[PDB]
């Protein structure tokens, strides 16, 4: 904040570094802040001078249109501040109004692309492109050749892509020659626009007219799958100074990709490999870069995007390891089929991915209702978001959606207390309504052994007895439930409770350690706990259970005729 | 370890800050005027020497580390990484009755004598209240980990 | 020395064991007793050492640390005193010199004769 005082009394002294280093430098700052933005955003008096200092800084800059990329990027984290605070809205509300045209006119370049069918020559602008290793090219006029031609940029493309695959693979040289593409892109104003070949053309293979520009197949080799890595890191550069918009992403990269990812021969099979490394890294030898800034600039890039595209990766990673390959060829000469469901299990492997999605399925379902996915399918899936290191379960049987309860209820705790309700919930709408009673005999026979097992543990701290005690956590699981369960299961408590006395058939030695049981069930109060809640919206579940409560309050009016006063609590249950 | 972020831990912490001086503070005034009663209470005075605060939340959270200094087991390693800055940051914004949670762990530290969890817990706990005082923070430091001088050269 | 380790082990010792016996002390408490004796015997021990020593001190700096004076602000107005009577002597001098310049040049301009004749004696 305070850079501002020393901005206002180093500007007489005029050195090099009015411009630089307050500015570059401030960048670090701001990828840091930007990264926690999270804490900065929370408490509401310290951040007031943020605004305010991070303004005084630049104050000679809130009228810029035609500003470079770094000087963006600072104003673009002071607009993503003032977006995320209404109460910064009042202080420099006179400020910003003037601030607010000239910085969003640089983001709302939203039209349909440059179609232009100019024949693409490999050999446009070769002053750039003969060796921009060396510091010799002064980058403010770099920025005015772009400027003119915007086929300059395109032929810039075309030839850096041969000379990361062609060249040696260094993480440091790859780095600078991003660098000045990051800043040269953001220079000029509606530079974005023009980026709707390249994107899909570095990965669709088997088109060949669809996209254009062909010499962006041809001058650069595709079975080669090493140079990749450094281009994942330059293209996550490139997207985290907003360079790379997400309204025509979509149109211009993810969906052409999606069809020719599955539906792909070897033709585009490494094309469909390639499919998989540019989205893989989008979100989460090696390019090591030193600036562990540099390794952190995605997370702090990533606030600004939300969960309306994981799905949509997730899509096509299930059907790229649905549609069979045998072509292939043992990290890539194997399947792709296998590969995609590598990038299944890492993408949910990362902590951040599997949290994320299991509270946007709690706010709503409608992130997975896309009917591409079959029954077990999408069961094994979403199992995936919910555990990423499990075993694969084993195949269906009769009944394919049971198998899928009686798993997650066996192993029942307090952290897997919303994926296993979203595992139930999800499994009321997949059903259709042809068959709500296969899954009515699907909640009647594994909520039978439910009333068992709470028996088996019954029979054989707080929270620490919770976990072994998962009746008392499967309540209100149950209580998630819509009424339909809870009037079912009251059938199916009320007739466990029916064959209690008639075990036995009134046997001096057999009816009695069952009766010791049916009154055990009685003792357990997650079993009045399972059904108290089951007694709110009933038409029919009277006669069920009660049959319990016929034998047992004759049995103990037989039984006063013989720890004094323990039983009168027992009484007062009942009741 | 499931859920994480650590916008969470900050959020705890500053929502208890303020709420353990702001809502025990209107009935300490109410304590502290009906605090005089015989020798036992003028022994005691309780409330004038400081104000009545939320305190012994400690014992809830010392229970729950078995050996919980390693990065071998993935789960309980980002437990523990949370559990040092969460109690790091009752210390920054003065959450905690830190009058007696300090007397607490040096009877704990007293009454001690593969190393125990006591042991532990004070070696690895971040206190980030720095040049406050020397009878509180530097004699701390100095007479929790026994007699040596060997510790002095990783000071340097 | 030895001594100043003995003293704070001693002070460390006796700050444990107050803190022990303040707290419900489940274990021996016999053994702060006996830490308490070990710091006596310790404090004997570096007695005797300073008798060997035969190191002297006054009685002014136990009512300064008594107000908790670090050595070194005592230091700080010894130091101070003997430079600032050093400066008052060294000024007495400078005025006494040029007090002496003015008899000089007054002796020389009313008697040149026998200022002279000084001159040529000293």
């Amino acid at each position: 904040n305070e850079l501002s005082v020393v901005e206002a009394e180093l500007l007489l002294k005029s050195s090099d570094l009015v411009g630089s280093y307050t500015t570059s430098l401030c960048l670090c700052i701001v990828a840091v802040l930007r990264h926690y933005h999270a804490c900065l955003i929370l408490n509401q008096d310290q951040m007031a001078q943020v605004f305010e200092g991070l303004c005084g800084v630049v104050k000679h800059g809130m009228n810029r249109s035609d500003g470079s990329s770094a000087e963006r990027c600072i104003l673009a984290y002071l607009y993503d501040l003032y977006t995320s605070c209404s109460h910064l809205k009042n202080k420099f509300g006179e400020l910003f109004s003037d601030f607010c045209s000239k910085v969003k006119n640089t983001i709302y370049c939203n039209v349909e692309p440059s179609e232009s069918n100019m024949r693409w020559a490999p050999e446009f602008m070769i002053d750039t492109l003969e060796n921009p290793a060396a510091h010799t090219f002064t980058y403010t006029g770099l920025g005015k050749s772009l400027s003119e031609n915007p086929a300059n940029r395109y032929s810039f493309v075309c030839n850096a892509l041969m000379h990361v695959c062609v060249g040696h693979h260094d993480p440091d040289r790859v780095n600078d020659i991003a660098i000045l593409c990051a800043e040269l892109t953001g220079y000029c104003k509606s530079l974005s626009a023009e980026w709707l070949g390249v994107l899909k053309a570095l990965c669709c293979s088997s088109n060949n007219g669809t996209c254009g520009f062909n010499d962006l197949l041809c001058n650069v080799d595709v079975s080669d799958l090493s140079f990749h890595d450094s281009l994942a890191t330059f293209v996550a550069i490139l997207i985290a100074r907003q360079c790379l918009l997400l309204e025509d992403l979509i149109r211009c990269a993810a969906i052409p990709s999606l069809l020719n990812a599955a539906c792909s021969e070897q033709d585009s099979e490494p094309g469909a490999r390639l499919t998989c490394r540019i989205l893989l890294h989008l979100f989460k030898p090696t390019v090591g870069i030193r600036s562990s800034c540099d390794r952190h600039l995605l997370a702090a890039s990533q606030n600004r995007i939300v969960d309306g595209a994981v799905f949509a990766v997730l899509k096509a990673v299930f059907v790229l390891g649905d549609a069979e390959l045998k072509g292939s060829g043992s990290v890539e000469t194997a399947s792709l089929d296998v590969y995609a469901k590598y990038v299944l299990r890492s993408i949910c492997q990362q902590e951040w991915v599997g949290e994320r999605c299991l509270k946007s399925l709690c706010e709503d379902s409608n992130d997975l209702q896309d009917p591409v996915l079959s029954s077990a399918q999408a069961q094994r899936l979403m199992q995936l978001i919910c555990y990423p290191h499990r075993l694969l379960d084993n195949e269906d049987g009769e009944n394919p959606q049971r198998q899928r309860i009686k798993r997650i209820l066996q192993n029942l705790d307090q952290w897997t207390m919303r994926q296993s309700s979203l595992e139930l919930q999800l499994m009321i709408k997949q059903t259709p309504n042809n068959e709500m009673n296969s899954l009515l005999e699907n909640i009647a026979k594994a909520t039978i052994e439910v009333f068992q097992q709470s028996a088996e543990t019954g029979s054989s701290p707080v929270l620490s007895s919770l976990e072994r005690s998962g009746v008392w956590l499967v309540a209100p699981l149950i209580a998630k439930l819509p009424t339909s369960v809870q009037g079912h299961v009251l059938k199916a408590a009320g007739e466990e409770l029916e064959k209690g006395q008639h075990l036995g058939s009134s046997s001096r030695k057999e009816r009695d350690r069952q009766k010791q049981k049916s009154m055990s069930l009685l003792s357990q109060q997650p079993f009045l706990s399972l059904v108290l809640t089951c007694l709110k919206g009933q038409d029919e579940q009277r006669e069920g259970l009660l049959t319990s409560l016929y034998s047992q309050v004759h049995q103990i009016v037989n039984n006063w005729r013989d720890p004094k006063q323990l039983m009168h609590e027992a009484l007062k249950l009942r009741l | 370890c499931k859920r994480s972020g650590r916008h969470r831990a900050m959020v705890v912490a500053k929502l208890l800050e303020k709420r353990q001086a702001e809502i025990e503070a209107e009935r300490c005034g109410e304590s502290e005027a009906a605090d005089e009663k015989g020798s036992i209470a003028s022994g005691s005075l309780s409330a004038p020497s400081a104000p009545i605060f939320q305190d012994v939340l400690l014992q809830f959270l010392d229970t729950q580390a078995p050996m919980l200094t390693d990065p071998r087991s993935e789960s309980e390693r980002v437990e523990f990484f949370n559990l040092v800055l969460l109690f790091c940051e009752l210390i920054r914004h003065d959450v905690f009755s830190h009058n007696m949670y300090t007397c607490t762990l040096i009877s704990r530290g007293d009454l001690a004598f593969d190393q125990p969890r006591h042991v532990q817990y004070a070696t690895h706990f971040p206190i980030p209240q720095e040049e406050s005082c020397s009878h509180e923070c530097n004699q701390r430091l100095v007479v929790l980990f026994g007699v040596g001088k060997q510790r002095d050269d990783a000071r340097h | 020395h030895l001594e100043e380790h003995l003293e704070k082990f001693v002070e460390n010792i006796r700050q444990l064991g107050i803190i022990v016996s303040d707290f419900q002390p489940s274990s021996q408490a016999g053994l702060n007793q006996k830490l308490n004796f070990i710091v006596t015997g310790l404090q004997d021990i570096d007695k005797c050492r300073q008798q060997l020593h035969d190191i002297t001190v006054p009685l002014e700096v136990f009512e300064y640390i008594d107000q908790g004076r670090n050595p070194q602000l005592y230091t700080k107005e010894c130091l101070e005193r003997a430079l600032a009577k050093n400066e008052q002597v060294k000024g007495k001098i400078d005025t006494m010199k040029k007090f002496k310049s003015l008899l000089i040049q007054e002796l020389s301009k009313v008697f040149p004769e026998d200022m002279a004749k000084y001159r040529s004696i000293r």
